[PDB]
Parts: structure tokens; sequence; C-alpha cells
């Protein structure tokens, strides 16, 4: 019932095969192919000029290809935005995401996308973490406080910001 | 006709914002102009202008939609959904007007931005093409601020209006040129909410919303009515409210109002 949700993304796991995704997420939400290649995207509601979404990436094109990548915007609230400027300057590429985590709030972030590309060994990891202040999300529109946070090995390489205070 | 300006004045005053207009009929080029003349933040109806700019440049170097462009993490911004595919990879210029036309992709807008060499040089193509009004100042994502009296990355519905006309009718582009800005725009993935459920199914349309703060709510568009000359129709919206919701159906509205009739 109904379009992706965040609670659909949270449900779908790594690992899991093209169809085991298209049962949870609803395949009338869904398609593969065109811009996306051999991946799944699938549209939640609109949002801004297109719709929030996911998109699964697989091991392979194969039916028995595993999920090793997911991203998401829009479909994930964080659980307890505590991100400001001065956090956001606390952080320091080459942190480990432990030592982020623990400077920018736990509920502050939620995943943009996350991806293994030697699945499901963890080497190689990349994560693109999406934060945020206290009212910086929006599920809809225009963000107002928020952050790009990105890893490769759970460390941190790089940062930005906009509209933090 | 005064009955058109009453019905928008109306509709304008319905909404709680701010709404401005342009219509070109192209088959007598009669206009319907709604503070046509004021200013109203872009938002993403500016990656038209920047798909043009590349377009534009593609007259002197024909193999330019081919070359690749490097997708790194640091280019990432918000409303990202083709270019985060090719993190550490490359698309082709193609690809990134394509996909900042089709899935409104921010990241495929600041590369469309850079490669022309950023916000100035989008200014400069429009001033080419005879536009005073346009400017573009920031990238993305935050030329969609759209706080009430700030004129950066702005423009005026009779300027976008004559604009998208020279550009998807007009000889503003070589012959390809337009021909593939038009196709790039009727693939849109969004905008049926907008313009074009202002208008009857049958019509043919190639537009590009813009969204952004303060309820920001756009549409630019290129329509192919039944049986008659193209339109060209500009829909700028916005709202007092930092946080409003989008309107697109007082898009969708105005567009009703101003085509009725034909």
């Amino acid at each position: 019932a109904g379009v992706m949700t965040g609670a659909k993304f949270t449900q779908i796991q790594f690992g899991m095969t093209r169809q085991q995704v298209l049962d949870i997420a609803g395949a009338e939400n869904c398609e593969t192919g065109g811009s996306f290649g051999d991946s799944i995207h699938c549209r939640g509601h609109a949002a801004g000029d297109y719709y929030a979404y996911a998109t699964f990436g697989f091991t392979s094109a194969a039916a028995d290809a595993k999920v090793d990548s997911k991203s998401q915007e829009k479909l994930l609230a964080p659980s307890a935005p505590t991100l400001t400027l001065a956090k956001f300057n606390q952080v320091t590429v080459g942190m480990t995401r432990a030592q982020v985590l623990a400077t920018v709030g736990q509920g502050s972030c939620t995943t943009w996308s996350e991806y293994y590309p030697a699945y499901p060994s963890t080497a190689g990891v990349t994560l693109s973490l999406s934060c945020f202040d206290v009212d910086g999300y929006s599920s809809t529109g225009f963000y107002r406080g928020s952050a790009h946070l990105w890893f490769t090995d759970g460390v941190l390489q790089g940062k930005r910001q906009w509209d933090l205070v | 006709t005064a009955d058109v300006q009453q019905k928008l004045a109306e509709l304008e005053r319905q909404s709680g914002g701010r709404l401005g207009v342009a219509l070109i009929n192209t088959a007598d080029n009669s206009q319907i102009l709604y503070r046509a003349d004021e200013r109203f933040a872009m938002c993403s109806t500016s990656k038209v202008m920047a798909a043009a700019a590349v377009l534009k440049k593609s007259e002197s170097e024909p193999n330019l939609l081919n070359q690749r462009v490097e997708i790194k993490k640091s280019d990432l911004v918000n409303y990202n959904p083709i270019a985060e595919k090719h993190v550490n990879g490359t698309m082709s210029l193609a690809e990134l007007s394509a996909a900042a036309l089709q899935y409104s992709d921010n990241v495929a807008m600041n590369k469309l931005i850079a490669h022309v060499g950023g916000p100035a040089s989008v200014t400069a193509f429009a001033r080419q093409l005879g536009d005073e009004t346009f400017r573009l100042d920031r990238t993305e994502p935050t030329l969609n601020t759209a706080i009430p009296g700030d004129p950066r990355d702005t423009t005026s519905p009779r300027a976008m209006a004559q604009t998208l006309r020279n550009l998807t009718l007009g000889k503003a582009l070589g012959d390809s040129q337009r021909a593939q800005l038009v196709t790039w725009m009727k693939g849109n993935t969004t905008g049926a909410a907008s313009i074009q459920a202002g208008l009857p199914a049958s019509w043919v349309v190639g537009d590009k919303t813009g969204s952004g703060g303060y309820g920001t709510t756009n549409d630019i568009a290129v329509i192919w009515p039944k049986d008659r000359a193209p339109l060209i129709l500009v829909t700028y919206f916005t709202q007092p409210q930092p946080k409003a919701e989008s309107r697109r159906d007082v898009l969708a509205s105005a567009a009703k109002i101003v085509t009725d009739g034909l």
C-alpha cells in the first residue's frame, strides 16, 4: 500500500534480492533501466521538483543479485536532530564515523547513501550522511540547516554544510 | 482581458501569496501579463537556462554533449537522484543536461553552471539572448532560498517567457540544439501537477518546475495546444511564510485561467 516510505526503506536490507526489494517497496512505485541502469529506483511522495525516493543497487544485473547500495532522500527523518554550525566545525576530516556521530549528535543524521563495493565484505564501504539541525529537515520542502558528511572505510573524507547556525 | 486579470488577482488573493504570470500566444503574439515585471526566484526553472547555455556552446564545439564530467562526493548536493549513481565516475554533458531537466538533479545543474564558467557566465548567456532581467548568482542548493526582496537568482515572468520563446521556438539556439532542448523538456518526470494540470490532456507540454523556500512554486512551459500555434507560459508563485508548503495547484489554476477558450 502507498508510495515508497521510510518504513519500507528501513525494512529493506543489504543482501536482499531484487524481488525482495520489490516485495517491500511495492513494484508500482519502482522502476529500473534508463538513467538507473540495473538499479531499482522507488518513488515516494512528491517533494520539490521531484519526489522523495530510494535507489537500490545490486551486486550484478542477475536475478540472484543482492542489495549492495542503499540511497534515499526525504524518506527518513532524523530521530533527534541537534547539529549546529559549531558542532559541524568540530567535525574534522580523518575522524572515524563513531567520533563524527558523537560530535554531531546520534540523532542528527540519516543515511543518504551507503555502498559496499565488496559486499558482503565491508572493505571499501562508502557512506554519505545527511545531517540536520533541530528544524533543518523537511520531507517535502527546502532544507533549513543541513550537512553532508562522507566517509570511506569509516573515515571522514569531507564535510559540507548549508544554512547551519 | 480585464476578466483574466481579475481572475488572476482573485486566485492570488485566495492563495495568500504573490503570483507572476506571463503567457505568450504565438498565433498572434498576444500576451497575458500579471506582475510580469516583478522579480521572482527562479529556483529550478533556471536549469533551462543552464542547459541552453551548454547547448549554445555546443554550436561551436559539436562533440560537446559527449564530453565526460567527473562526479565526486564533494559535488553532492540534495536532489541528486541521477548523479548519485555516478559518484567516483563520470557523466556526459548530455546526461547532465537530461538529468537536470528531467529529474531536476541539482548536482547536474551545478556541473552545467561550472562548465560554462559559473553563475555569472549563465547570466552572460542570458544577456547575449537579449534578456536583461535574468540573474543567476548562486549554485545549488542556495539559489533556492527565495527570500522576499532578495534579487539573487531571480527573473521576471515577462523576461522568462520571452527567453523561453526564443530558446524553444525562436532562433536563440541552432535548429538541432533547439530540438534537443524541446526533446529534453518534453521528458520531465514531474510537472503534471503544475501548468499541465490546468490544461486539456491532449495538449503537448514541455515544462520545467521550480520549488524553493517561502513555498516558492514555479513552472515554465512551451505548450502545443490541439490544432493551434504554440504558447509560452511562465507561472511563478511565492508565499509569505519561510516554511510554506508548495502550491502546484495555484500554477494549474493560473494556467487554466489564461488558456480558457483555446
